[PDB]
């Protein structure tokens, strides 16, 4: 038989808890966006490389090299923005661009005692490319132009 | 309702210029683009003008391009659709309308670096008001 | 430009009886969003103009059960079913896909008489 | 400090040319059940572009990749789809047939097995003259084209023939180049180029020695060639605007269902109703001229203003020949003298009617026993296009001073996609870039 | 109907220019190396995605899977080389190799303020080699020295 | 194929690992890979082929092995660096072996042995310990 342990915390343990304490759960998103399968096991992993290897000839193989690839294409989608922006993770980072109110008002203690990430991620949905490419701007403008000349003697 | 009201019409002679005002109550605005329409006296609907519900963002008809003159005000919560040189064919009455659906934001384009706008068909009109050219 | 045209301009219908009206594009109304741009609109005499129908089928909120939109591609059109002798008026097809914004021929509904 | 120190930038814009595999999109698409609709991109309709400034880049159309593309995709794609459909087997049986009472096509019967046991003798199967072998003097028994080399696959009756516009787009990791620029000559440098999201819609129909539904020219005609001075290679000719030509319809006819196998269906045409009409397609004499005319003008800009001459094809095979012509999802093959049978120098109907042949039996792209039977259509064809372009060869062995002569081109369909394919390049991105400065990497 | 606003200068823009100014939009060029359908793209990616599940053809499909695949170790075979030259991030990094005239001698004024990148790749092609394993030298004995 | 250390104590191969720093292999390899990708264009046109098929699975499988280990160290605040260090106290709960012990006379795949029951979780309380909490005291202290 199996006897149970408790949290830590936990996947997805965050989801609906406010914002503001939330945001100390980071380690635990970012731990898994590779997996679903996790320690050794160690029966588990022999499966999936014996399903991996035995189907390799079949269509059925070739739907989970599909999934294996769109998992990686998914994680270096996000990672290659980090890289891109001078945020390195590092779980957070923060920029020089400072907060344009057009996309949101709304008051800080409003925000990180009475919000969801889900809720906040309504209100900011149309304006995310914009704030990247401004991230992506200030990023370069100076901060890699004029650092570059800050060594410049 | 979404109430539209026009004014400012009459009838005045070719060459000169005029202004129409268009005010709505009870309405956002800032979240809806407008439009200027045309029906003419020879029986027919033509399209004129359109602008953005943030105003940043102007469409002139080809007939009238270079002569007419669409503007924003969206804290008094009034258009404006001014009119110059304009000749006898003009004459017509003209009516201000807003937009069927909502707008969002003006959405970038990350490949090509465009700020796209996106305009729709329209909802509600006022009754216009009828403004004639010559003698 | 996107320009268009409707069935001949006067269509006389009964009280009851069903009727229909056509557009055809110069060009399919595809948008980028995955809809078609089109509406239908009409208006009476001394009347402002009216929306019927936003999208290809799919009548506009407040406007009576008659009205059923249909077809595709570059050809598109309206139906009433069970025409009532109020339905008179001009009809007009209207374009969104592209500007100018346009209009079709602007055809309109009588009654028929002896 | 004059020494400069090495630094590196990424994110340079720099690119060479290199070959890549594009993604299909066969903007907007029972349906059913072709072009590339399993095996491309339901839809992609917005095109991007963006403009470059102070930039130049060398074209060279008659080695782009993008051709060898959908030459392979094509074939691929058209084969594939016909692997689980019918092969005629039983039907390469000793047919013996009878001219049509109005030379004709004929009525023809033979014996076959199918259901159970024995077999069904008496048919009613309308066969063309040009899909048949008349075997043993002058006797009435014979058998299909060639069904020594199988040419037996049916197309599946649900499957369409109609030529849809597609596009073509890059990968991660590459771009599409175009030349921005009117008159382009097709080879050279280009003085005014953009990148897009994908090409502009492509119209892949197959067809041979006409250039049918492509792009046209914006001023003035024109003609383009990889070496005029090599008379062995195909130019083309793109006109600056199209020349609308109707084709027509046979007798009209009704489509028979004959049982052949455990679910093996052969389709034929058993019946005609009303009387038997000619296939051909009529074409506007005057206009023909007028931009036969136009043409002219330019090949006379080639050589200095030598006299020129269009001859009808050289002769051979209908299938190398003719002009090959598709329409309502049947094969036409149309004799084009009509339209080549001029001469040009210093210096009758209205339309002209151009007679077609129709075939079933088609052999696509000159495979080997790769052919096929195409089911027939019910009732009539009536369609209509836009010519918009020729293929052209120039005789090697003009040896007649002061003329220069031309026949119907030639080649594979190579060129025939070369007619859109024009302005295209697709470049690999190469991010990384390295530059000297004056600044040092700091240590610690 | 759809308008335009600014820009916001698109993806490479900057073929135009001129290094002095090159410099700029870095982000913007990079940004696209993992994307020809950047963005939710409604109408496009759901189309992008439907596909992937029609992945029951041979030959063809994989061919896509291909394509993938090496997209995905292009990129980081540069991520490799950006690592090992102690350039995790990002944009510019210096080095602490000195340019070797030998490569070439062009005035610095000449090459910020009247070359292009094209043109600079093509001029110092031939040495693009020795100049990268230079590099690795620098970053190697830089793990020592700075021990 | 870094594994020299291997037939060393956890004390020497210590001084090693920055001495292998060259990647165990891909780098150049991908570059060389660079030259048989261009030859992918044959073995394109060659067909779906076993060996063709395998080779693909074969490269999505380096290239997750590759990401895995990566992806941890970002992570970590670490990044790499090929040694670094963090606020998580040793707890003696794990392991308790003089640190003589532990670096001399000791095979490192050997002491790997008795290490994989705790691995888990210390990766776990580094993850929330050392960025979860230092991420934003770093983020607190440029509040003030
Ligand atoms: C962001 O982003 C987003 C997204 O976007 C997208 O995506 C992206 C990615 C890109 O791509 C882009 O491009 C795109 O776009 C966005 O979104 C957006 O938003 C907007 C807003 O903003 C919106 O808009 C809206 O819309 C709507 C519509 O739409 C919807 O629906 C549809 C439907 O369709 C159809 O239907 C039918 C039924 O009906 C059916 O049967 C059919 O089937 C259908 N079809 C189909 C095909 O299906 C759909 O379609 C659509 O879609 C939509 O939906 C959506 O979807 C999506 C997906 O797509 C999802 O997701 C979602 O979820 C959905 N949604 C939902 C909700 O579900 C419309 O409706 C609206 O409008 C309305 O509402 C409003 C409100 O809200 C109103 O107003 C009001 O009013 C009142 C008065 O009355 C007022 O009060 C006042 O107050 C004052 C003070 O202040 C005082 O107190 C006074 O006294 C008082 O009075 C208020 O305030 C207001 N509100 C406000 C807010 O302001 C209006 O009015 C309306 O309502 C209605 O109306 C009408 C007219 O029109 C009327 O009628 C009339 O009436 C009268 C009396 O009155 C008489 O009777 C006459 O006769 C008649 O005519 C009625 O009544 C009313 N009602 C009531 C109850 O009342 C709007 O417009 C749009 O939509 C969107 N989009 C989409 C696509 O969705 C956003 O925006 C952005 N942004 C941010 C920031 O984020
Ligand atoms: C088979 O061959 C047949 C031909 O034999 C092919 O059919 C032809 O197909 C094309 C494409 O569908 C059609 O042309 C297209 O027509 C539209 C619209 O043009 C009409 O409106 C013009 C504007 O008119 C308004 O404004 C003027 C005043 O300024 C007022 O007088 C009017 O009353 C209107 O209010 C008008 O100028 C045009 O007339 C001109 O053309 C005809 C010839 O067609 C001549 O008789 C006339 O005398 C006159 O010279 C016309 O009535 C155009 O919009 C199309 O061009 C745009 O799009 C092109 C790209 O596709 C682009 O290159 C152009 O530059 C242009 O785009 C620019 O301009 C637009 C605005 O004008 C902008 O919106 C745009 O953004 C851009 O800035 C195009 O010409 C042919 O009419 C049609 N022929 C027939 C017989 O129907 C068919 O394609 C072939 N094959 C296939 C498979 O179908
Ligand atoms: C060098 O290559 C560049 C592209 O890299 C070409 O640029 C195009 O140039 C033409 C001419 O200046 C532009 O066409 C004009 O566009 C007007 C509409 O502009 C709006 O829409 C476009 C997309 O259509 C947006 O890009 C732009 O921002 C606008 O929002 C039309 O109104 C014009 O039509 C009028 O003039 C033409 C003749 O030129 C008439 O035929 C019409 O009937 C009408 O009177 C016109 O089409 C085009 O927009 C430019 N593209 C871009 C990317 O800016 C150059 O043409 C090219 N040079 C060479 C020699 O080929
Ligand atoms: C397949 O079709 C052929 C015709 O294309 C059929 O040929 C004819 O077949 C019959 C039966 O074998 C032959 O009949 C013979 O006729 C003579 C005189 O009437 C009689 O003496 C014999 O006893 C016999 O019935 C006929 O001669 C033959 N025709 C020729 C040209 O050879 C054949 O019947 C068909 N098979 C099927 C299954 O229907
Ligand atoms: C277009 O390509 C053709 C070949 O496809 C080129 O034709 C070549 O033209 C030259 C000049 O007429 C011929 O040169 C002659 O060759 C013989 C033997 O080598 C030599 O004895 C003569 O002194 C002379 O050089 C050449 O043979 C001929 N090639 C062929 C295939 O016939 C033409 O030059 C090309 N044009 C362009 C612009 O490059
Ligand atoms: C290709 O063009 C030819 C003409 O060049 C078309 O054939 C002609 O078609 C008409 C209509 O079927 C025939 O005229 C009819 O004749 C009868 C008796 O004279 C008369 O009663 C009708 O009012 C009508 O005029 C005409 O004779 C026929 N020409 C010949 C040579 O048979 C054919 O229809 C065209 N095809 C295309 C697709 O348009
Ligand atoms: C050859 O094709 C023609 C059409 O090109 C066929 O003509 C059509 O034949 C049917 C049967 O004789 C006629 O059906 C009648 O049509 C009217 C209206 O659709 C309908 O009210 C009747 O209940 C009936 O179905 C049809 O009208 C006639 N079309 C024309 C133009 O006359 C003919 O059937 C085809 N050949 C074969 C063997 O059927
Ligand atoms: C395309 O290349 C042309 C040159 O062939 C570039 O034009 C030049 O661009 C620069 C930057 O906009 C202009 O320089 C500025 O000029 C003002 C006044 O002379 C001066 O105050 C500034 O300090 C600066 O030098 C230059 O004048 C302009 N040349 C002309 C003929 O207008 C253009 O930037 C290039 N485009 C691309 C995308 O690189
Ligand atoms: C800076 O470069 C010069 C020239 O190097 C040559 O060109 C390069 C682009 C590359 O192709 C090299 O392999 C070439 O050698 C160097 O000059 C060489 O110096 C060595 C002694 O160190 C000498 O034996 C060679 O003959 C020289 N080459 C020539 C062509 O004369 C110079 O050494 C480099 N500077 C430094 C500090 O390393
Ligand atoms: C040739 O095909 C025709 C139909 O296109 C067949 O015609 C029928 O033939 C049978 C036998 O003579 C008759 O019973 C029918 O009445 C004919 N139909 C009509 C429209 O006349 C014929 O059977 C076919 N084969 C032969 C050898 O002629
Ligand atoms: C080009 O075709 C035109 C007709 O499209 C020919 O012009 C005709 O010539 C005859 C003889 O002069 C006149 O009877 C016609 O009225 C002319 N037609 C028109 C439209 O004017 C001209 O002969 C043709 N050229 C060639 C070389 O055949
Ligand atoms: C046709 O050839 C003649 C020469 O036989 C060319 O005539 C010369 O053309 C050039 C360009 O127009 C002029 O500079 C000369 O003065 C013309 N010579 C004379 C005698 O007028 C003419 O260019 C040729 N046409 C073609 C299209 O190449
Ligand atoms: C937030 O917007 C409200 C109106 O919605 C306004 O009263 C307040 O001034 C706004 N705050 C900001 C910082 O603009």
């Amino acid at each position: 038989a199996v006897g149970i342990g408790a949290v830590f915390l936990g996947f997805l343990g965050a989801a609906g808890s406010t914002m503001g304490a939330a945001s100390m759960t980071l380690t635990v998103q970012a731990r898994l966006l590779l997996s679903g399968i996790v320690q050794q096991q160690n029966n588990l992993l022999r499966a999936i490389e014996a399903q991996q290897r035995m189907l390799q000839l079949t269509v059925w193989g070739i739907k989970q090299l599909q999934a294996r690839v769109l998992a990686v294409e998914r994680y270096l989608g996000d990672q290659q923005l980090l890289g891109i922006w001078g945020c390195s993770g590092k779980l957070i980072c923060t920029t020089a661009v400072p907060w344009n109110a057009s996309w949101s008002n709304k008051s800080l203690d409003r925000i990180w005692n009475n919000m969801t990430w889900m809720e906040w991620e309504r209100e900011i949905d149309n304006y995310t490319s914009e704030i990247y490419t401004l991230i992506e701007e200030s990023q370069n403008q100076q901060e890699k132009n004029e650092q570059e000349l800050l060594e410049l003697d | 309702r979404v109430q539209l009201v026009e004014s400012g019409g009459g009838v005045v002679q070719p060459g000169k210029s005029v202004r129409l005002s268009c005010v709505v109550s009870d309405f956002p605005f800032s979240k809806y683009p407008m439009y200027w329409v045309r029906q003419a006296p020879g029986k027919g609907l033509e399209w004129v003008a359109a602008i953005s519900g943030d105003a940043w963002h102007v469409v002139y008809s080809n007939s009238v391009q270079g002569r007419f003159l669409v503007s924003r005000d969206n804290v008094k919560n009034t258009l404006y659709l001014e009119m110059n040189s304009l000749k006898i064919e003009d004459t017509a009455v003209y009516r201000c309308a807003r937009m069927f659906q909502e707008s969002g934001p003006p959405r970038l384009d990350r490949w090509s670096g465009r700020n796209y706008y996106y305009y729709s068909g329209m909802d509600v009109w006022g009754q216009g008001t009828t403004v004639t050219v010559s003698s | 430009d996107i320009v268009m045209t409707q069935t001949p301009l006067s269509l006389s219908v009964t009280p009851g009886q069903p009727a229909s009206i056509s557009c055809k594009s110069s060009e399919s109304l595809r948008q980028s969003n995955g809809k078609t741009s089109l509406y239908w609109y009409r208006q009476k005499p001394g009347q402002s103009p009216q929306l019927l129908v936003f999208e290809v089928s799919n009548r506009f909120s407040g406007v009576s059960d008659r009205f059923v939109g249909s077809g595709s591609g570059t050809d598109f059109t309206l139906r009433i079913s069970r025409v009532e002798a109020e339905d008179v008026g001009f009809y007009y097809c209207m374009q969104s896909k592209d500007f100018p914004l346009t209009f079709g021929g602007g055809t309109k509904v009588d009654l028929k008489r002896t | 400090t004059e020494k400069l120190w090495v630094t590196v930038y990424y994110g340079v814009p720099v690119w060479k040319e290199a070959t890549t595999t594009l993604f299909c999109a066969s903007d907007a698409k029972e349906v059913h059940n072709v072009w590339a609709t399993h095996a491309c991109v339901p839809t992609d309709p917005n095109p991007q572009e963006v403009v470059l400034e102070n930039v130049t880049e060398h074209f060279n159309m008659w080695k782009n990749n993008m051709v060898e593309q959908m030459q392979e995709d094509i074939i691929s794609l058209w084969d594939q789809s016909l692997k689980p459909c019918v092969k005629l087997t039983p039907l390469c049986v000793t047919l013996n047939c009878k001219d049509v009472n109005a030379g004709e096509i004929k009525n023809c019967s033979f014996n076959i097995t199918t259901s159970i046991r024995d077999e069904v003798q008496k048919e009613y199967a309308l066969f063309y003259k040009l899909d048949v072998v008349p075997i043993d003097n002058n006797n009435t028994s014979y058998r299909l084209i060639s069904c020594d080399t199988s040419v037996i696959t049916q197309a599946c009756p649900k499957i369409s023939f109609e030529p849809i516009p597609i596009h073509y787009c890059a990968p991660a990791g590459f771009a599409i180049l175009k030349c921005n620029d009117k008159t382009f000559n097709g080879k050279g440098p280009c003085k005014n180029v953009s990148t897009v999201q994908c090409t502009h819609g492509i119209r892949p129909v197959v067809s041979t020695q006409l250039l049918l539904n492509g792009s046209l020219a914006e001023e003035e005609v024109v003609i383009r060639s990889d070496n005029f001075t090599n008379n062995a290679k195909t130019i083309i000719v793109q006109l600056k605007e199209s020349v609308e030509i109707n084709c027509t319809r046979p007798n009209n006819n009704t489509r028979k269902s004959i049982h052949i196998g455990p679910g093996r269906a052969f389709y034929t045409t058993g019946e005609i109703i009303g009387d038997i009409r000619q296939a051909h397609c009529n074409i506007s004499r005057a206009k023909w001229n007028d931009t036969l005319k136009q043409i002219v003008i330019k090949l006379r800009e080639q050589f200095e203003n030598k006299t020129i001459v269009f001859n009808h094809s050289s002769g051979g095979d209908p299938e190398i020949v003719m002009h090959s012509f598709n329409c309502g999802g049947e094969f036409f093959y149309c004799n084009s003298t009509q339209l080549f049978n001029s001469t040009w120098n210093n210096n009758e109907g209205n339309t002209i009617t151009l007679p077609c042949r129709i075939k079933q039996i088609i052999n696509m792209w000159q495979e080997v026993g790769k052919a096929m039977y195409a089911p027939p259509i019910r009732g009539q064809i009536r369609c209509s296009s836009n010519i918009t372009g020729l293929l052209l060869t120039r005789d090697g062995g003009i040896n007649e001073n002061g003329t220069e002569i031309f026949r119907p081109g030639g080649g594979d369909m190579r060129d025939n996609w070369r007619s859109e394919l024009y302005k295209y390049k697709v470049v690999k991105i190469e991010p990384l870039g390295v530059a000297p400065t004056k600044a040092k990497r700091r240590v610690v």
